[PDB]
């Protein structure tokens, strides 16, 4: 975490920093997304 | 009219001998948008001038 990273989420690239998140999800929520089309969260396949 | 609207998604999908086409069609789309905006922005510049 906190660190300029390049990911691999199931083939969803990017690169950015990585911090827990405080706001609520749905339990079969898999991502979220801004207006600006942009991913907003991501969640860890092996670990919930 | 090109695949998706992500260009890490093209690259990841296709090969550099076609990535390039799909490219493309999305610089000369995205430099219409910003000639749209600066001219736009200078008009709008000359009446609070």
């Amino acid at each position: 975490k906190n660190k300029c990273v390049n990911f691999n989420f199931n083939g969803l690239t990017g690169t950015g920093v990585l911090t827990e998140s405080n706001k609520k999800f749905l339990p079969f929520q898999q991502f979220g997304r801004d207006i600006a089309d942009t991913t907003d969260a991501v969640r860890d396949p092996q670990t919930l | 009219g090109a695949i998706s609207s992500v260009l890490n998604d093209i690259l990841s999908r296709l090969d550099p001998p076609e990535a390039e086409v799909q490219i493309d069609r999305l610089i000369t789309g995205r430099l219409q948008s910003l000639q749209t905006y600066v001219t736009q922005q200078l008009i709008r510049a000359a009446e609070i001038r």
